[PDB]
């Protein structure tokens, strides 16, 4: 029977190429029957203006509504005929259209992919109908607490950078946006050497790379030259929003200190250190004996009803930090639980946990890496931000190398007397005072 | 809709070494720490005399 | 092709030390998310949705 | 008797806070001597005589 | 160049249990022990009793504390997890490769030496109502325990969740009871990903060898029909529609998955208008807007419930019920097609292979097919027993449902959903 460590190096490796265009073109075969295949861009809304905002996730409606050889309704029409499913996705820095599959259809789901990603047709008829379905989503979006929080958290702690705005754009650029406004942010940035082709599944690199030649050949060769820019960094700011409404039933809170973007290799660390205070809801079975004593004190005593740590990455910056949610008389013993932790492991940090941590880290890597569509994810995703697709060896190895001191050392490094971006939503009247928050990301003890 | 949600302008507000969008804040911050709690401490030094 | 819950349809929970109470077979909705006006919590007394013990680095 | 905090973890949490206990002292010592002057404890280095 | 890989090994022991392995060279491990103990085994006087079981995998057990339990394994970064449906209950381990076997320990802690104390299960109680309130904030959840409960006289009408009348009343020794007497070798499964063959074949018979319980799948279940209603005003009705199908393994099954896909389960595109939809496209046409419908298709040991699912504005409600209704009666008549019924095998075909692409999705499918079967059926064969579902097959499935005792279950404001005498 082979070991933990030795299975790390059975996974076949993610086998990168490139086209005459820029577009990368990467697969992980394996052998299952099905498949994943996608084209992830180098696409958001962080390369918004302003007014423009909103263009991306506008377009990402249209997608999927018709080409120029594949009008209204055909591409729907043949992706559910072979029973293949088309999703898609778009964040702050990144866009993806993925279609899932049988491996025999591979040929036919790059053909199509090619087809949405150069030749859409953002037809006036259909844009205008999407205007409608698009206010509909804001104002459903505006009823999930969760979402609304983070999108506040992003709007402080990055008070006036591109990193503020939101995906879906405010609803007065959601009326007034024109085709014309749609197809200048597709030229601009559905550019070859800004996607990359991913597939995971039975499939041989070979076919991946014949199909994209056959069809992606056509994007950035004869183009690119000036009107490319690159991303500037956006500044951290550190401060609070409160949206005090006693209506609602819970207190929704995210606090975060600013994080290091995708490259940096301390991100394992902070990893591991998240991972030790960990998540909880009330329907997890093990309250009091849960490891992590932040969890095991909200059980308890029911300080909350859910909380999660979180370390999200942009290019060069993130907020790294957790949200929760709770009754309204428990907003302060939540903080001051919630901030105990971060010190704690900012200056006492215990081997033990650390090991927890790495372990809960390990299992949290494989676990996600099961099955062709988060794999086929990560592909696209890391060879945009990390240039390379790293191994499990590689991670496992990042990982082992962390101990307490490390642990003790990151975390003080970001933690330790910084200031934080706050968001509050809901029944707040009990959310500390930023003075008092901020007074908590150090201590006298220290 | 929530979307709609501004966040004021605070320029008007904020220490020159936090002024621009376009660079970060990291590095400010040991200076402006430095000098925020180099008075607390003048003070107690001050206060202990 | 047993596997009555993912042969789609009845409901199938799931209970967890670490992970989240889940409640989750067929029937429709995905497609009143499109045609609209499908509201939902986010978090009234409840939990949270898409779980935990999933990451990378 | 009292004796449960015996072990690695303790033994780690100990040494996680000796430069900080050890700093601490020190401050509490050049404060009892500045508070009661060189000569009801510790006298030496640039201040008159 | 990936490995070449490995063949499912099966074994049924002489006692009746069996043990399926998988040896994928994965960096991480899954076990899961599946016991023929769902909710349907419950009775009058103990119901719940499943319920409060399922959310009671980490009390203390010979062998091993809660504390225990709760600490081992969050300090390899494991997780135990138990999930039931109407036949099975299942709890599921999993962990990396180097530590199965403590992991292994406690799932035969959970599974075969609880101690179920007093205090422990007294302060267990509340969470039923916890664990109840969180499912059912999902109209459907209501809806399809309602409708099970209608369809049903007997063991499937039981409900998945505790009664209310029964929190804080299932005792000490209703869990022992529910214990030994289900979780029995003739009535269990013990499948792994990630070990051997021989080690599975070692626990099974050294520690799974229990027996003296229950025996088949059932009491049997009777199916009935009727009617359950749920005035709510929630702006949306939520309403399902079936009739009684064919049991879980049999051919009629599989006409009935077929039939299931030609009339549409749930979306292929994001935000797509579902143009290969039969009951979509048919609603649509003469309801104007919010609205969704899905066929719905339960199968079971002993019977099975087919027909639709529909939400739409509670006005609409009628009117998309009765477009629904007559397009399955359309395709009962004998109007469907050939690549209709093409494109219908190739969506659930492609479906089923994708179901199983992980280790959670292909786990849970050797399980229920060893309890359900006794036998591990290989993709090939499922794709050529969906191959053999002719033309005609579908439709009969379609006029068993037009004809047969139907059932309901709909909540919502109700003043303009139909009775069933009216559809």
């Amino acid at each position: 029977t082979a070991t933990y460590a030795q299975a790390l190096q059975s996974v076949p490796e993610t086998q990168v190429s490139q086209l005459d265009n820029g577009l990368r073109v990467a697969s992980e075969q394996s052998s299952q029957p099905t498949c994943t295949v996608g084209v992830w861009i180098d696409a958001g809304s962080r390369y918004e203006s302003e007014k423009n905002n909103g263009a991306g996730y506008f377009v990402e409606h249209l997608a999927f509504k018709g080409t120029k050889n594949r009008p209204g309704n055909a591409l729907e029409k043949e992706v559910e005929s072979m029973g293949a499913h088309l999703n898609a996705y778009s964040t702050r820095e990144h866009t993806a259209y993925y279609i899932k599959a049988l491996s025999k259809d591979l040929p036919k789901a790059v053909e199509l992919l090619a087809d949405i990603v150069q030749n859409c047709s953002l037809e006036d008829s259909q844009i205008e109908k999407e205007r409608d379905v698009i206010l509909q989503e804001l104002q459903e979006n505006d009823t999930s607490m969760r979402d609304v929080v983070f999108n506040y958290l992003h709007a402080t702690a990055f008070q006036g950078t591109p990193l503020a705005q939101s995906v879906e754009g405010p609803s007065e650029n959601v009326r007034k946006l024109s085709r014309a406004d749609l197809t200048e942010y597709l030229s601009r940035h559905y550019k070859a050497p800004r996607m990359v082709l991913a597939a995971a599944g039975g499939l041989e690199h070979r076919q991946l790379l014949d199909l994209a030649q056959k069809h992606f050949s056509g994007l950035s060769g004869t183009y690119d030259e000036d009107a490319v820019p690159t991303l500037s960094p956006c500044r951290f700011t550190g401060s609070q929003i409160c949206h005090r409404e006693d209506g609602l039933p819970l207190a929704h809170v995210a606090i975060a200190v600013e994080g290091p973007g995708w490259a940096h290799p301390d991100n394992v660390a902070l990893q591991v250190a998240n991972a030790i205070i960990g998540h909880y809801d009330c329907t997890y079975g093990g309250g009091a004996h849960l490891s992590s004593p932040l969890a095991s004190i909200a059980a308890t005593n029911k300080l909350c009803q859910s909380f999660q740590t979180f370390n999200i990455c942009y290019a060069d910056t993130g907020l790294l930090g957790a949200h929760f949610v709770c009754d309204h008389m428990s907003i302060d013993d939540m903080m001051f639980v919630l901030q105990g932790q971060w010190m704690r492991l900012c200056t006492s940090a215990t081997e033990s946990e650390v090991l927890r941590g790495k372990n809960l880290l390990r299992n949290a890597l494989v676990s996600h890496l099961d099955g062709t569509t988060p794999v086929c994810e990560d592909i696209g995703r890391s060879l945009l931000t990390y240039g390379r697709r790293i191994p499990l060896a590689e991670w496992e190895s990042r990982i082992a190398e962390v101990d307490a001191r490390v642990v003790r050392e990151v975390c003080s490094k970001y933690f330790y007397d910084q200031c934080p971006a706050v968001a509050g939503f809901g029944p707040i009247e009990q959310l500390p005072d930023y003075n008092r928050i901020r007074s908590g990301m150090f201590w006298l003890r220290f | 809709s929530h979307t709609d949600i501004k966040v004021p302008d605070f320029s008007d507000y904020r220490r020159p070494e936090v002024l621009d969008s376009t660079k970060s804040s990291k590095e400010s911050s040991e200076a402006r720490k430095g000098f925020s709690y180099l008075v607390t401490a003048t003070t107690t030094v001050g206060v202990a005399y | 092709m047993l596997s009555v819950a993912a042969r789609s349809g009845p409901f199938a929970p799931v209970l967890s030390a670490t992970s989240r109470g889940v409640a989750g077979a067929l029937r429709p909705l995905v497609q009143a998310a499109v045609p609209a006006t499908s509201e939902s919590p986010v978090l009234d007394l409840k939990r949270s949705v898409l779980c935990r013990e999933s990451l990378r680095g | 008797m009292l004796t449960r905090f015996l072990g690695p973890r303790y033994r780690q949490l100990a040494r996680n806070w000796v430069p900080t206990a050890q700093l601490w002292g020190a401050v509490g010592a050049v404060g009892l001597v500045s508070a009661t002057d060189s000569r009801l404890i510790l006298d030496w280095v640039p201040t008159i005589n | 160049v990936p490995p070449h890989p490995q063949d499912l090994e099966f074994t049924r022991l002489p006692n009746g249990l069996v043990i399926a392995s998988l040896e994928n060279y994965a960096p991480a491990s899954r076990i899961g022990l599946f016991i023929k103990a769902g909710s349907r085994y419950e009775n009058s006087n103990n119901l719940g009793t499943s319920h409060l079981l399922r959310l009671a995998s980490s009390l203390t057990t010979k062998g091993a504390s809660s504390f225990k339990i709760t600490r081992g394994i969050e300090a390899v970064g494991g997780k135990l997890s138990v999930t039931s449906t109407r036949e099975n209950m299942a709890y599921t381990v999993e962990c990396l490769r180097d530590d199965v076997d403590i992991l292994m320990e406690f799932l035969l802690n959970v599974t075969t030496a609880p101690e179920f104390r007093r205090w422990e299960v007294a302060a267990l109680q509340p969470q039923l109502r916890i664990d109840k309130a969180v499912a059912l904030q999902n109209p459907q959840a209501h809806v399809i325990e309602n409708l099970h409960a209608a369809a049903y006289r007997n063991a499937l009408a039981n409900s998945l969740y505790c009664p209310d009348y029964r929190i804080g009343k299932v005792t000490p020794v209703e869990l022992h009871d529910y214990v030994q007497n289900h979780f029995t070798s003739a009535r269990m499964a013990l499948i792994g990903l990630g070990v051997s063959h021989p080690v599975l074949k070692q626990v099974a018979e050294q520690f799974l060898n229990i027996r003296g319980g229950l025996g088949l799948s059932g009491a049997k279940a009777k199916y009935h029909g009727g009617e359950i209603r749920e005035q709510n005003g929630d702006s949306l009705v939520h309403a399902a529609l079936v009739a009684e199908s064919a049991a879980i393994g049999s051919a009629e099954a599989n006409a009935f998955s077929v039939l299931q896909h030609v009339l549409g389960a749930g979306p292929h595109v994001k935000r797509g208008s579902n143009a290969t939809s039969s009951l979509y496209q048919a609603v649509a046409k003469g309801v104007h807007q919010p609205f969704d419908v899905s066929a719905f298709n339960a199968s079971y040991s002993d019977s099975g419930l087919f027909g639709f699912y529909t939400i739409s504005q509670a006005a609409s409600a009628g009117d998309v019920i009765k477009a629904a209704y007559n397009q399955v009666k359309t395709i009962a008549q004998g109007n469907l097609s050939n690549p209709d019924v093409q494109a219908a095998k190739n969506k659930l075909k492609a479906g089923y292979l994708m179901s199983v692409e992980s280790s959670e999705g292909f786990l849970d499918e050797v399980g229920s097919q060893a309890l359900a079967a006794g036998s591990y059926t290989p993709p090939s064969t499922v794709l050529q027993q969906i191959d053999a579902v002719a033309d005609a097959d579908v439709i009969n499935a379609a006029k068993k449902f037009v004809s047969g005792r139907k059932s309901m279950a709909a909540s919502g404001n109700l003043g303009h959903t139909p009775f069933i005498d009216e559809l």
